[PDB]
């Protein structure tokens, strides 16, 4: 539990509860949409669109099967969509700590806008445009 | 204000002393004042007398003022009582009062062509 | 009603509707308001003719008000 | 232009919380916003008083007995005084604590404020001039209670104060040290929390209401004292009575709910007259007219930003919208209607010259990014984040087409030709630009030329040139209607987001990636780069617009500021928004040359060129008296009255010197006017025309002038463009009146000939 | 049954699109 | 169209037979077209009022 | 959908490369002739990515085996290089017969779907120029193992007789280098 709270420089303790509720909604959506006859194109089409939008959200960066929806969607996946982890893994800063130290005091820029929030999220297609000021 | 009545007429969702004293002489200025004062009277013109109403209106056009309300009065009259005006087979003493309205309404025909002149010429200087 | 549905057919295209106007102004002069007593169904017709003539109103209005502009300058 | 540009309107009515009341006249609506106070008049909504000393965004508001005094209270406990036209007469820090309610007398002698655990009543100042450092005088204060005072009620004697308290009880106060009936007796027995009390206007029924729906009736027997008369117990209604107001008709009750519905009752009957639903969003407060004919009730900030006006015979007088933070604005070709784009995905039309919320369109699935008119006045194209664009015509209210066809989730910039043939949209996440013929939605081509996200697009009035600014330090120019394509330049600097076109096809204005705003022509001669965008309470360049006369541009970023510039270097004027916690996101320029717009997160537009300022154009005072010399030229020489009194600019003179000259004199005057005194009088007629009833009179003026100097305004363009638009809207809005009703007396005479 | 299941699943899908769309541009 | 291309006082400037010729031409046109205008303008409201009675 | 094809050689063509480039130009409404003033620019990736085109054709000549054709699909990057039989003097033809907007029927003989199938896709993905899809001419791709032959014929019916019409050049290519491209 608090392993996740300490790995990714979470400024709070509430954020693990919130992302736990969102991932719970995704799992119960997966189970309810799972229990249909598998030739019903309702199930195929809606699980397909759920796959494609979860491609775009960067959570399932891995190209996926259906059964990954039970398997990989955790809190830590969406926590790896937080800004300084994108910053570190894009090899700008040196630690996650120092990335959060830079976003606390305004040197980081996504697009044309200043950022000062350590809970802004990035897509799989907005992270091309990250620079400094 | 000048939009208020002309939008106010299309509906999307006593006074009896004065008209009979105007049945005696030409006292319809006070009556036209109580028409111009307040109370949109679409129910009050529905509660003979229509001849003195048209003579009141010809005294309305006689002065060179407030035609924008007067035309609306005339047209609403032809919206409401338009069957009793028609009398099924016309030319009673109603039509003499209409004939009193016709020629002065021919006098007021001049203003439209000026508006066509300015609208088209201003449209030309806008284009060219 | 047999002529009047041909007026419905002739009000469609431009440049001919004027002919289809001419008889219409006739017939209201030569019959009463009841469209004498025993009257068939033509509410589709008398509904149908109003938007076409309402549409032909504005065009000839523009030719008239633009026709004054060639005189009005000099 | 030099004029004092200042706020005297706002963009849509209620965004924020507060009280609400009418005037005693019944024709003036008092409906604040959080930041300022917007008092409409009920017929033809306009804007009267504009205080700003509010550092915090809540109001408490009432007028005395004729509207000569208005207050407004925010959270801190300071108030501000105005009389009729926002003089800002008096100013007064009143309290270190907040206020719950403010109430006048019907006599204007006493003054009532509820705060803390006390109750303040003040001696009211009359209207005068200033000259008081502390104008308010303390009359009495009353101690005490057990906790907070939440509602307040005044009586007709001006001797009798009925006030509730937070501790489930009510109290009575004699004003003039009378000890009325020698009793300030408490009211108890209430099982639940008290939301209000009222004193009836016949001095025999004392009224209390609780939060559950209960109503308790006490009598004026003071065997001897208080006895209950009518009780209730509600257990199944299961909401909370949020607000309550009582009729001066003294027969009826009004009860507002958190559940989103509107209750009406009778006082000793307890009959259910009517209840009405408007949503689920809670009712904040409700107040009645002084004659019971009109009802108005306000809705809370997080819920509806909507205030309705319902009568006792059940029809809604004023309905409205006014939703949240805004993306985009554009002026119609008639200078009267203003589109808005909201985040929740609607498109609303605002008649901001007159405060109506006219009409809406709702086909968006998410937020709206771009709106702009076509120059025909027929159609307007909306752009979305829906992944498509669509067309709209005005009072046919019908969707022409919804252009899309490649797989896409984001569009960001929408622009059309003046020709109405082709519509282009720029994908924020494709490196390409899209066109569509409006005939079908056929796809002509896909014009591949950029290397970054394309982010701003506009056309020209020459209409052979497309201006295409992308977010990769590269401005591009395009040909659409020839038989080839073109070579596209390179910027020197600084990634651009904001592009703005001159209406000539000859000048292009760009916003560089800092406070420098820069311009260059279509032969890339860079004229000016201009200095930063100040006023922190980082720096940006978001929107920019070229004014219509071709002599000014307006810059708006996101830093509480907006700047004026001319074609040469100079900073003209910097206006700005004061409030406390972006603001600006879009700015465009009116075709009436009277004002312009700035889309803010608050929502606030007007600039309002006025004429109260002494300008001296062409040596005004050699014409020594504005009176007696003009009096000489009302008897003689009517050519010289125009040139004399026209160099003068008292607006209190131009009515008489303009009116008084005779009809036959007018073509002789217009044939002999100078060519330098022409545009200010052509602009004067175009805004004086819309007010009076002198239609024949001004029409023979515009016949004379437009008949006089047609080729001169044909060649000397771009000012009589603005004036000519201003006169053409008057021409069409009178033409569609008198042609309609003159037709409606043109059928009549031949209808007599029918039968 | 089957139509009911399409009803509640289309409901939660419509809600879930909204909840991810809050994080989509913030 | 031929009046907006070219012209009356950009092809000559004299008070001639073409100038007074145009005056009777346009009077013929505005009268002959105003006739059709009045005929239609009576026709439409002639058609409405029977639908006012067929309630 | 339909591709945009660019054709390019070294800075020094003779006549025999000129007329050959004129025949390869004849695959339009999407075939354009273009030389470079350097030999091959290394900025052709910005040329095609900026222009949005899909495919590139290069004619050059080397001495491992004689003269060489090169075809590449641009965004992914598979690239087949092929060897030619004859470059000596072809027919001086730049347009005759129909236009190249006419999509012919396409014939593959000697079906090898083991490892030449990636070729057979690309020739399908190249010659779909035009909205026609209705046959007026025909182009023949003859496998003979690793020798292929190219033909252009026009339908000549006579007394309902299906007679072919030989037009244009006659090619015979061999699989030269085929670089293993990417999903990128």
């Amino acid at each position: 539990d608090t392993q996740v709270m300490r790995t990714y420089h979470i400024q709070n303790r509430e954020d693990y509860h919130k992302y736990n509720r969102i991932c719970g909604d995704i799992r119960r959506l997966a189970n309810k949409l799972s229990l249909l006859p598998p030739t019903d194109p309702f199930r195929r089409k809606h699980e397909q669109l759920l796959l494609d939008k979860l491609y775009a959200m960067g959570v399932l960066t891995t190209k996926s099967k259906i059964s990954d929806l039970e398997n990989k969607v955790t809190v830590s996946a969406i926590c790896r969509r937080r800004l300084p982890v994108i910053m570190h893994r894009l090899k700008m800063a040196e630690t996650i700590q120092d990335a959060v130290k830079f976003i606390e005091q305004g040197h980081v820029r996504v697009g044309p806008n200043l950022i000062n929030d350590p809970a802004y999220l990035v897509t799989r297609n907005m992270e091309d445009y990250v620079t400094w000021v | 204000q000048k939009k208020l009545d002309a939008e106010e007429q299309m509906n999307k969702f006593h006074f009896t002393k004065q008209l009979r004293e105007g049945s005696q002489s030409k006292d319809y200025s006070s009556l036209l004042a109580t028409l111009i004062n307040f109370s949109p009277a679409a129910v009050d013109l529905e509660i003979d007398e229509i001849v003195w109403f048209i003579d009141a209106l010809t005294q309305g056009l006689k002065s060179n003022k407030n035609f924008e309300l007067y035309e609306t009065f005339m047209s609403l009259l032809f919206k409401a009582h338009g069957d009793v005006i028609h009398a099924n087979n016309k030319n009673q003493d109603i039509a003499s009062a209409l004939q009193n309205w016709e020629d002065v309404h021919k006098k007021e025909d001049r203003l439209d062509d000026l508006v066509k002149f300015c609208m088209g010429v201003a449209a030309f200087v806008t284009t060219a | 009603i047999l002529l009047m549905k041909r007026c419905r057919d002739w009000n469609t295209n431009a440049k001919t509707h004027t002919i289809a106007q001419r008889t219409i102004r006739c017939i209201l002069m030569h019959h009463n308001i009841a469209k004498l007593s025993e009257i068939p169904g033509m509410v589709k017709i008398v509904d149908a003719i109003i938007p076409y003539t309402q549409r032909h109103f504005t065009r000839v209005d523009n030719l008239v008000e633009q026709s004054y502009i060639l005189d009005y300058a000099l | 232009m030099k004029s004092d540009f200042k706020f005297s309107n706002l963009l849509g009515t209620v965004y924020r919380q507060g009280n609400i009341t009418f005037s005693d006249d019944g024709k003036q609506l008092l409906s604040p916003v959080g930041n300022r106070v917007s008092v409409f008049d009920l017929i033809n909504n306009k804007s009267f008083t504009f205080e700003y000393e509010h550092r915090k965004n809540i109001a408490a508001i009432d007028l005395n007995k004729q509207g000569t005094l208005l207050i407004s209270i925010d959270e801190d406990g300071r108030a501000i005084l105005v009389n009729f036209k926002a003089r800002n007469v008096l100013h007064h820090f009143n309290f270190k604590e907040k206020c719950s309610a403010v109430k006048f007398s019907p006599d204007g002698r006493l003054f009532a404020l509820a705060s803390g655990r006390f109750l303040q009543i003040w001696k009211t100042p009359d209207v005068n001039k200033d000259r008081q450092f502390a104008p308010f005088v303390r009359h009495r204060v009353h101690a005490g209670h057990f906790q907070d005072i939440t509602s307040l009620t005044w009586s007709q004697d001006s001797r009798f104060i009925l006030t509730t308290s937070k501790d489930l009880s009510a109290k009575i106060w004699s004003v003039d040290s009378e000890e009325k009936n020698l009793a300030a007796t408490t009211f108890n027995g209430h099982r639940d929390y008290v939301m209000g009390a009222f004193f009836s206007h016949d001095q025999e029924k004392i009224y209390t209401v609780s939060k559950d729906g209960a109503v308790f009736v006490w009598e004026f027997t003071k065997k001897y004292s208080w006895r209950i008369t009518k009780k209730h117990f509600f257990y199944a209604n299961q909401a909370k009575v949020k607000c309550v107001t009582f009729h001066p008709a003294t027969r009826l009750l009004a009860v507002g709910f958190t559940s989103g519905e509107f209750r009406l009752y009778d006082l000793p009957d307890f009959t259910l007259i009517q209840q009405l639903s408007m949503g689920q969003n809670p009712v904040n407060t409700v107040s009645v007219n002084q004659t019971g004919e009109w009802l108005a009730f306000g809705s809370s900030k997080l819920g509806q930003l909507l205030v309705y006006e319902w009568q006792s015979e059940s029809y809604i007088l004023k309905q409205q919208g006014h939703f949240d933070s805004t993306n985009s604005l554009a002026y119609s070709p008639d200078g009267s209607r203003v589109v808005t784009a909201s985040e929740d995905g609607k498109i609303k039309v605002w008649d901001i010259t007159s405060g109506f919320c006219l009409a809406t369109f709702e086909e968006h699935t998410s937020s709206v990014t771009a709106v702009q008119f076509a120059k025909r006045g027929q159609v307007m194209f909306s752009s979305s984040l829906d992944g498509t664009v669509r067309a709209w015509d005005l009072i046919r209210y019908r969707n022409f087409r919804t252009f899309t066809g490649t797989e896409r989730i984001q569009f960001n910039c929408l622009a059309v030709d003046p020709s109405g043939e082709v519509v282009c949209a720029g994908s924020l996440d494709n490196f390409d630009i899209h066109v569509w013929s409006v005939q079908t939605g056929q796809l002509l081509d896909a014009l591949s030329g950029h290397e970054g996200p394309v982010s701003c697009l506009s056309f020209s009035q020459e209409n052979s040139v497309l201006a295409s600014a992308s977010w990769d330090k590269t401005i591009r120019i395009w040909s659409i209607f020839g038989r080839s394509q073109q070579v596209e330049p390179i910027e020197v600097y600084s990634d651009v987001l904001a592009l703005s076109m001159r209406p000539d096809g000859k000048e292009v204005a760009v916003s560089t990636l800092k406070g420098q705003i820069s311009i260059f022509n279509i032969e890339d001669a860079k004229q000016v780069g201009n200095i930063d965008c100040r006023k922190d309470i980082s720096k940006f360049f978001t929107t920019i617009h070229y004014s219509f006369d071709g002599m000014a541009i307006v810059a708006g970023g996101n830093n509480n500021s907006i700047c004026l510039y001319d074609v040469p270097n100079e900073v003209l004027l910097k206006r700005f928004i004061v409030s406390r916690n972006v603001r600006v996101t879009s700015v465009q320029f009116s075709p009436t040359a009277n004002a312009f717009a700035a889309a803010s997160t608050e929502g606030l537009l007007i600039y309002s060129t006025n004429d109260t300022i002494l300008f001296d154009p062409f040596d005004l005072d050699v014409d020594v008296t504005p009176h007696s010399t003009v009096e000489a030229l009302r008897e003689k020489q009517f050519l010289n009255a125009l040139v004399m009194a026209f160099r003068l600019n008292e607006e209190y003179l131009i009515n008489k010197v303009y009116e008084a000259i005779p009809i036959k004199e007018i073509p002789l005057v217009a044939s002999n006017i100078p060519a330098i005194y022409l545009p200010r009088i052509l602009k004067f007629i175009g805004d004086f025309a819309i007010e009076s009833q002198h239609i024949e009179f001004n029409l023979i003026w515009i016949k004379a002038l437009l008949s006089a100097s047609g080729g001169y305004i044909n060649e000397h363009k771009y000012l009589f463009s603005t004036a000519m638009r201003s006169i053409q809207r008057f021409i069409v809005r009178v033409a569609k009146e008198v042609v309609n009703t003159t037709t409606d007396n043109k059928y009549t005479y031949r209808f007599l000939v029918s039968t | 049954e089957l139509q009911k299941a399409h009803s509640e699943i289309s409901e939660l899908y419509a809600n879930l699109v909204y909840k991810l769309d809050v994080l989509s541009s913030v | 169209f031929i009046i907006k291309f070219n012209h009356k006082e950009l092809v000559s400037q004299k008070n001639e037979e073409l100038k007074l010729q145009i005056n009777r031409v346009k009077t013929e046109l505005r009268s002959a077209l105003k006739s059709t205008e009045d005929d239609l303008g009576f026709n439409v409201q002639g058609l409405k009022f029977v639908k006012q009675q067929w309630n | 959908m339909d591709p945009r094809i660019i054709v390019t050689t070294s800075r020094d063509p003779s006549t025999r490369l000129s007329q050959f480039a004129k025949e390869i130009k004849l695959l339009f409404p999407n075939a354009v002739r273009l030389n470079r003033g350097n030999y091959v620019m290394p900025n052709l990736v910005d040329a095609c990515k900026k222009s949005g085109t899909t495919d590139l054709v290069v004619l050059h000549e080397h001495r491992g085996v004689p003269t060489s054709l090169t075809i590449s699909h641009f965004p992914h990057g598979p690239t087949a290089q092929f060897s030619l039989h004859n470059v000596v003097m072809r027919h001086d033809i730049i347009n005759a017969g129909n236009q190249s907007e006419v999509n012919p029927h396409l014939i593959f003989d000697n079906f090898t779907t083991a490892l030449g199938k990636r070729v057979v896709c690309i020739l399908k993905h190249l010659f779909n120029a035009g909205p026609k899809k209705d046959s007026e001419r025909v182009i023949t791709f003859a496998n003979r193992g690793d020798f292929i032959s190219v033909r252009q014929h026009v339908y000549v019916r006579t007394r309902e007789g299906v007679e072919i019409a030989e037009v244009g050049p006659r090619f015979e290519m061999r699989l030269f280098e085929l670089r293993l491209g990417t999903l990128e």
